């Protein structure tokens, strides 16, 4: 799809990690498309595997990161 | 052992979520069993003041409203009406015992009861007041419980307002329970299943006619969701479809001729042709076998049924490489628009009557819609339901056998000959498998209340004809018919979905008709709407858009409201001018009369500057003023001193003084109103004067009667009659209600080889 | 004493857009005879939001 | 595809803003066409070529 009637735009996004639009709604997106298809089954091993990739998700929207310096962590 | 902390104020991104639930998760309902009884007015002890306006040595009682708490303006006195009514549509019972709010009168001759406890508060008050008639104590003593047993009803006393009467009675008199016999626990239970001999039923209970239920209201779809709503549409009928797939048994006992699809197979067809899904097709062109199934699923289901697309590619291949290879024909030239169907030219095309009269058949199978029980029924041919279908495909295929292929090499008649004996060895297991379907898809659909409508969805379920295959190829002699249980859930589950639908539409109808019978005009009917989504918890209501609701506004309005509902609004309408007269903190109009007018004697106040008829002067209309701002008729006919009425909620202040009179203040109010125009910072006076007022000696000795300009348009209370006050509220006596109906039933199946269709004759027979 | 490009008086209340859907409900409500299926019923309810 | 329920007509106080600039534009114009013109007379009728 290259000619002169088109362009391209490229973008390197590798520090786009620690940026805003990777916290909450990232996050809350993927909870809610899971209560979506846990409303779109009825067997309950799925629903609970499902509820709880929607729990690692919970707990890893507030998460903390040890590291020593010395003593002190 | 040591740590340090750092923190991070991340911002905090609310969705609003649109909460959710499932079919068989729906809650019921939960009824409204009455508290006390609604009352609106009270009595009180006011003074009172004879004519020359000085003070008796006695008291009165006078009826007064509970909460003074009214707006100003006119716009939020009917919002507050609004709000009324939606109190009282929170507070409507569905049923209720007198006896449990029943209290005991400390005063009574007989020792006996009432109904409320402020009625016998009320009664002791009164009963230990000095300055009180002999003939109410008399009457207290008097008034008791009476109880006729033979017909299991009680009359209490009663004392209150006769528009709580009016609320009250209406309450009593249209509450919804009706008798219970075994008869109705039957009865509620569809026609077909109890006629049905593969089901027995019984109960170990015999209902007295002291029971009572609650009848739901299974009245049909008044906005025709199918018409128009596609989006909705396809939300029901995927939220319908998964509640299918839920109550559908699990089975019993090359490429892809595994369990597992059988089971997907099955439970995708019935589940779709009960939820009426449309359902697209998916299927690689080197497995044949998957064709030669999908020949006898497009006979067995309709093809509307179906999106186009997907029977296009299914019967374009099946032509291009069974049917015309076979009879030494062209391929095809078949276009992607093409108004019809490969099997329709194919029907036409051909000469061989087995094969011409399968595809006219198959062309022209389509469902019978037709009302049964008040339910809306797709009903199939009657020659698919018996299995006699597929003689008429096995003998296509037998004749497709004899056939050479004149254009075509022996490998692929051997590969075509022999999938086509795999399926013509299962002869018997195909009638049968047939039958069981169209039987466990009836029955099932017996289970229905919401009429179910043929329209095509924005979304598909994928079949895979791997998976019809399997279907095809893994069965024998073992029938499965639905648990009783998953019927009984399933039929429960659709009245409560159905019930809910109607009481909510029933909701939205009276308040929306309330509000274009008000003029509440700046109000916005899209809350309504979105309050009616979210007690249905399956929608998502954070993402439907406006004009959405507000054509379901636009059907909503063109509805009959229900009965429950129109008559409380009638009271309303007939009686909300009669509660506005009172509250005694904001009056509804002011006159103004540039001349010396007299003061009214009353008996409550005394001298007042009231009007009660408002004859002659000419009325202003203040919403309209405040609406569209033109103050050029107030102000000129105020500076002129032209004499005029101004109509609409307005506060004020009760000035009990004498000096305020003779300075005359009323009139001074209004000069702010050329230099601020806004008509909100206006309060008249009330020159209510008596012998409380510190400066009565001017009355009583000068010798003249007030007078003053200005006065306001204003109604009095109305005097507390004890006796005339007093009722007799009417009820049953002691019954019970029950909700979850079928658990006094007791349910079992026959053996499931010992089955039965609606031909009389066993299914799953065929060896 | 200023000139004035105005309007057809249709417009300036909404009616004209009226007749508008009512042409435009036609267009959904016929088929699109030569035309494919799923550009089709996609254009169909494309109008139909409209 | 995104309205509904929302009236927005100008401030009065933008009308006078908009009403100010137009005037202030169109006699701006015509007093500078008068002087203009008035010295482009005045050349040609005193014989400045």
């Amino acid at each position: 799809f290259l000619s002169n009637n088109s362009m391209v735009l490229y973008t390197d996004v590798s520090q786009w990690d620690s940026s805003q639009h990777n916290t909450q709604p990232f996050r809350k997106g993927i909870i809610m498309g899971l209560d979506m298809l846990a409303n779109m089954t009825n067997d309950a091993r799925v629903i609970q595997t499902l509820n709880l990739y929607k729990q690692t998700q919970i707990n890893l929207m507030d998460s903390y990161v040890q590291i020593p310096d010395g003593n002190v962590i | 052992v040591q740590y340090e902390i750092l923190q991070k104020t991340i911002p905090t991104f609310e969705p609003k979520e649109s909460i959710l639930k499932k079919l068989e998760d729906i809650k019921p309902e939960q009824v409204k069993k009455q508290t006390k009884l609604f009352r609106i007015f009270e009595p009180r002890q006011l003074p009172v003041y004879r004519a020359n306006g000085e003070k008796e040595l006695r008291n009165r009682w006078y009826w007064k409203l509970k909460r003074d708490t009214l707006p100003d303006g006119d716009y939020d006195v009917r919002e507050y009406f609004l709000n009324l009514y939606d109190q009282v549509l929170t507070e409507m019972p569905d049923y209720l015992l007198l006896k449990d709010m029943a209290v005991e009168n400390k005063n009574s001759r007989d020792a006996g009861k009432v109904v409320d406890s402020e009625t016998a508060a009320i009664c002791d008050a009164i009963f230990q007041d000095e300055e009180t008639e002999g003939v109410v104590r008399r009457f207290i003593a008097e008034m008791r419980q009476r109880v006729q047993a033979d017909r299991n009803v009680v009359n209490y006393p009663s004392i209150l307002h006769p528009i709580d009467h009016a609320f009250n009675e209406y309450f009593l008199q249209h509450q919804l329970v009706e008798p219970l016999n075994n008869d109705i626990i039957f009865n509620y239970i569809p026609e077909r299943i109890r006629n049905d001999v593969n089901y027995i039923l019984n109960m170990d209970r015999n209902l007295p006619s002291t029971a009572r239920y609650i009848r739901p209201n299974l009245l049909q779809d008044r906005l025709n969701l199918h018409d128009n709503f596609e989006s909705l549409w396809d939300t029901i009928t995927t939220s319908n479809y998964i509640l299918a797939r839920s109550v559908v048994p699990d089975l019993k006992e090359l490429t892809g001729i595994n369990s597992q699809a059988a089971n997907d197979c099955f439970k995708t067809l019935i589940a779709a042709m009960l939820s009426q899904r449309t359902m697209s097709l998916d299927f690689v062109t080197t497995n044949y076998m998957s064709l030669i199934s999908g020949m006898w699923l497009l006979t067995v289901v309709p093809n509307d049924m179906f999106i186009r697309e997907s029977l296009v590619a299914c019967q374009l291949a099946i032509i291009n490489t069974i049917i015309y290879p076979a009879f030494g024909m062209q391929r095809m030239h078949y276009r992607n628009g093409d108004p019809q169907t490969p099997f329709q030219i194919a029907e036409q095309q051909i000469q061989n009557f087995q094969v011409a009269n399968w595809l006219h058949f198959v062309n022209n199978n389509q469902f019978r819609q037709v009302v049964i029980d008040g339910v809306l029924n797709q009903v199939l041919n009657d020659n698919i339901r018996n299995g006699h279908v597929v003689n008429q495909l096995m003998e296509a295929l037998m004749q497709l056998s004899r056939q050479q292929f004149p254009t075509m090499p022996v490998d692929y008649k051997r590969s075509i000959q022999r999938g086509i004996l795999l399926l013509s060895n299962r002869l018997g297991q195909l009638v049968d498998l047939t039958r069981l379907l169209a039987y466990n898809y009836e029955t099932l659909m017996a289970c229905i209340t919401m009429n179910m409508q043929h329209v095509q969805t924005l979304t598909t379920e994928k079949l895979q004809l791997t998976s019809v295959t399997s279907l095809c190829m893994l069965i024998g002699n073992a029938t499965v018919i639905p648990s009783p249980q998953t019927l009984f859930h399933y039929y429960n589950v659709n009245v409560n979905f159905h019930s809910n639908y109607n009481e909510r539409i029933n909701d939205a109808v009276a308040i929306i008709t309330a509000a274009n019978r008000l003029n509440l005009y700046q109000k916005k009917m899209k809350s309504i709407v979105e309050d009616f989504l979210k007690r249905l918890q399956i929608f998502d209501i954070s993402r439907v858009p406006d004009d959405q609701m507000y054509r379901l506004r636009d059907r909503l309005r063109l509805l009959p409201v229900e009965i429950r509902r129109l008559d409380i609004f009638n009271l309303i309408l007939m009686n909300m001018e009669q509660i506005e007269r009172a509250s005694d903190k904001i009056a509804q109009g002011v006159i103004i009369a540039y001349r010396d007018m007299q003061l009214e004697r009353d008996e409550m106040y005394g001298y007042v500057n009231i009007a009660r008829n408002l004859d002659g002067f000419q009325q202003i209309n203040l919403e309209e003023l405040m609406r569209t701002g033109d103050y050029a008729q107030i102000t000129n006919m105020l500076l002129n001193n032209q004499p005029v009425a101004l109509v609409g909620a307005l506060p004020f202040i009760t000035d009990s003084s004498v000096i305020s009179l003779v300075a005359k203040l009323d009139a001074t109010v209004f000069a702010q109103i050329v230099k601020l125009r806004k008509v909100d910072t206006l309060k008249p006076i009330l020159y209510k004067i008596n012998s409380d007022s510190n400066d009565f000696y001017l009355v009583a000795n000068y010798d003249w009667v007030p007078t003053s300009t200005t006065k306001v348009y204003k109604q009095i209370p109305q005097q507390f009659d004890f006796r005339a006050s007093m009722h007799m509220l009417t009820s049953n006596l002691t019954f019970t209600v029950y909700s979850d109906l079928l658990a006094f039933v007791s349910a079992d199946t026959v053996e499931p080889i010992n089955a039965v269709a609606f031909d009389n004759m066993r299914i799953m027979n065929e060896l």
